[PDB]
This record gives C-alpha cells, structure tokens and sequence, in this order.
C-alpha cells in the first residue's frame, strides 16, 4: 500500500559565516573554516555527534582573530544523534 | 589514517547510553558511502579563489577516511551544479549508504552559492533552498531518513562581521 | 587573506 | 579603547515547521509544536541542553501521525551548550 | 512549578563535566530575565488563529517557572512588531540577565510572520532576518554572549509537507 | 484541526 513520509528531513547545513558576511581564505592555508572543521573533525569523530562537533567549530572562532568569521548551522532537521563512528 | 578511531568498547557504550536516538549505522562490508564536492576555484569576473586547492585535499581525505567516496567537481556553473545534483541523487550507491556528505566551496553572497559564469550585472548562482530541494524525500527517496550533511565554504555578502564595543 |  | 566583536552570534530559532509547509493547531489545544515544546521542557530542562530538548521535540514529529509536521532549528550561532538550570 | 527541577548535586555533575564550554549563568538573586510574547489571533482578511490563547497561556507559565518576566502583546502588525521589538532591546533589564527567550504565534508564509492587517495583495509581514537583526551585538549589545532563543510557532506556506511511498 |  502507500503510506506518508516527511518531505524534508535529516538534513544540517553548516556555513563558514554568518549571512550578510565574509569568510576567510589563505593561499597557501585554504579556508579556516575548512582546515578547522577538519582538524576538529579527526579529533571528535570517535566521540561526538555531528552537531556537537560543529558546536566545538563555531567556538573556535568565538575570539575574533582580526579575521573574524562565525560559522553557522542551518535548515537542521537532525531527529538523531549522528555519530560518524570511524574505524568501523 | 589520520582521524582519531572510534574504540569497539567506547563504541558500545555510545551505542548503550542512547541506542534509541541514533542515526543507525550500515555494515562496513556492504555499505557504499557517497560524497560529493563541488570547488569552483577559476572564475570569469571574479578573483580567483587561491588556496582551493588545499581546501580540496583537505576535505577528500577527510571524507575518505571516513569512509566516503568521494567524487570532485571542479569550475561548474550553477546549471552545471543544478546537473550534477540532480546526477549525485539518483546515483545507485545511495541504496546502500547509511548518510551523505555534500560540500560547497566558491564566492557567494546572501542569497547563494557563485558559479563559475559569475557577473554583478549577469547573476550565476546556486540559491541554497535548491540544494535541500533536490535532496529531499521527494527528489532522493534513496536518502529518507538518511543523514545529510552540508558543509559550505562561502562568502554570504561583503560585510566584515564586526561591530566595535568600548573597553 | 582574501574574502570568500 | 576598543576591540571587535561578532556582529552576530549567540542565537538559535526553532520554527513549527519546515520551509514551504505548514504547522498545524487545534481549537481547544493549541498549537502541537508549542504544546510539545512545553512537554520536553517541563521534562528535559533539568538534564539537557537547549540545542538537545529542540531535537527531543524534533524526534516526536518523526512519525507523521497524518497531521505531518516537522520542526526546524535555524540559524545557530551557540557557541556553548545552554542548560537552564531549573530551581536557580 | 511544573518544571522538573534540577538537584545541586546533578547540577555541579554538569558544571564540571565540560565548564568551559557552558554560558555562564546569573545569581539568581540578582539577575532580571526578559522573554517576550507576540501573539496574532485576531486578523483582518484571514481566519482567526483559535486556540492561540492556549498557547500563550501554556509558554507565558513556561517561561516563568523558569525565571523569565513575560512582556505578552497580542495581535500587532509588522510596524509594531519592529517596534515593540526595538522597545524589547533597549530594556534596562537586559543589563542583568544572561539569556532571553523571544516567541512569536500567528499565520506566516515562507519569507516571513504574518502581522495583523495581512492580505494577498497587500502585504503584513516581518521577515525573519529582520529578528535576528534587532537582536545582535550592534543593535542590542546588552544581550553579546547571552543566549538569545527564538521561537516560531508559524505556517511556513501552504505544502502539507508530505511526500507518499510505497511499501 | 487548521493551518497556522
């Protein structure tokens, strides 16, 4: 038979900077936001959920390095916890 | 490789403290993870994007090591992203993955991502609101209840993001 | 730095 | 002196639906999404997070029960985790 | 009141766990919260919202039970809105406080709140970017680093927001 | 039931 489904859902988004604003970039660095979530991400994956990780990012960028950027999450429709489980 | 590895005993105790609330986890021998990034680092009317290309070798290793294959697009226009969305969504390997990791990288403004064939007088962007339309339950079944997860590396307008404050 |  | 802060930060909105749908509400018991808002709140304020109570709300919409809605939470700037700490 | 209070001794569990990465919170001897309601029930061209005076009854207690001063306006146009708004940031109370909790009922469409005199062709609404603008460091600096929670209870258009699947 |  048919039944519902939800047209939108488990989504997260997540943006180097708030709207209206910039995000950095360094030749020979690539962009903060990026090396950043990397970096955070190699060290939290084996611990925490997708948005706790990305919680951890935002607060990274808390004091305005002169090359103030603030990463934002958006549209998230996460119903759970995704933990990214590596090793497995 | 270089991301720290989940412990099978941490691992369970994850799994036991809130098993209910969890995204469930596809097998490791069956399962085929996508991920897609689309980086536009040359541009028509607009500096070019330098330091992509580090970006990009970050992002791809990550992704792998996390057990993702991961297919590169580079230089696209926001038609040619349009395309190759709705591409990654009926790609077959879905059927078998557990989540979905999709990432953006290019000039922006408020509205959307920049694509290549950019202009201020001849717009050639990507609205965001696209991007979780065509990868909804309706345009990608083979992704419900699946997670999805965006990351975009993007100018969202010219503002500085910064006020002053006294002290 | 530049601005993306 | 003066030194630079982040124009925007420190926010999180929680809307009854997702874009482009429409929440549902009755007569004689108000709105499901405040309602259910209300009933994680009066229970999890004690223990979680903000950011955690929202999903709880979220993970209750997951089962379209034919009135289907599903909340979202949208432009996040929480730097830390937000307990309410109840009876202080 | 109804609010399942938090024991000192589970509250120090989570002050130590992880300090540094929690918002500070304010004495509560000292500390004035502000949380404001705007509520729409009444409308010109379109179906009155019954069942909104439950709703604020029910986030009005909330709200207070945990520790928030409830400033309640019922059936304001966006006008309004953006004033009443403005009045709310420039509270003197703010000063003293650590967070604020912000609540807005009524009809809405996908770019934003419908106010009271909202029609078709003519229209009444307050676009969400609008909040957060009033809201921030710039516009109201009383409340940088506090936590400032909006919440939505609004259509977002007219899709039901259902898809079918067959099984 | 209605729309909000």
């Amino acid at each position: 038979a048919i039944k519902k489904a939800h047209i939108e859902k488990d989504f997260i988004a997540f943006c180097s900077s708030t709207p209206d604003n910039v995000s950095w970039r360094h030749p020979t660095m690539g962009s903060v936001f990026i090396g950043r979530l990397i970096e955070h991400m190699q060290e939290y994956a084996c611990s925490c959920d997708v948005e706790e990780i990305f919680r951890k990012v935002r607060f990274s960028f808390e004091q305005p390095a002169g090359r103030a950027q603030m990463p934002t999450t958006e549209r998230v429709t996460l119903t759970r916890c995704f933990y990214l489980f590596p090793g497995h | 490789g270089n991301v720290k590895l989940c412990s099978l005993e941490e691992a369970q105790r994850i799994w036991k403290q809130k098993s209910a609330e969890i995204y469930p986890i596809m097998d490791k021998s069956s399962r085929t993870r996508l991920a897609l990034i689309i980086c536009n680092e040359e541009f028509d009317s607009i500096p070019r994007r330098t330091g992509a290309e580090v970006d990009i070798t970050g992002m791809t290793m990550l992704l792998q090591n996390l057990g993702y294959s991961v297919d590169v697009k580079k230089n696209l226009t926001a038609s040619d992203m349009t395309t190759e969305l709705e591409a990654f969504a009926h790609r077959p390997e879905h059927k078998t993955s557990d989540s979905t990791f999709l990432v953006f990288m290019s000039h922006g403004i408020r509205e959307g991502i920049c694509g290549k064939k950019h202009s201020e007088q001849v717009p050639d962007i990507l609205q965001l609101n696209a991007i979780f339309n065509m990868l909804n339950t309706k345009n990608c079944p083979s992704l419900k209840d699946k997670p999805k997860v965006i990351i975009i590396q993007a100018c969202r307008g010219d503002s500085p993001g910064v006020v002053w404050f006294k002290d | 730095w530049e601005h993306d």
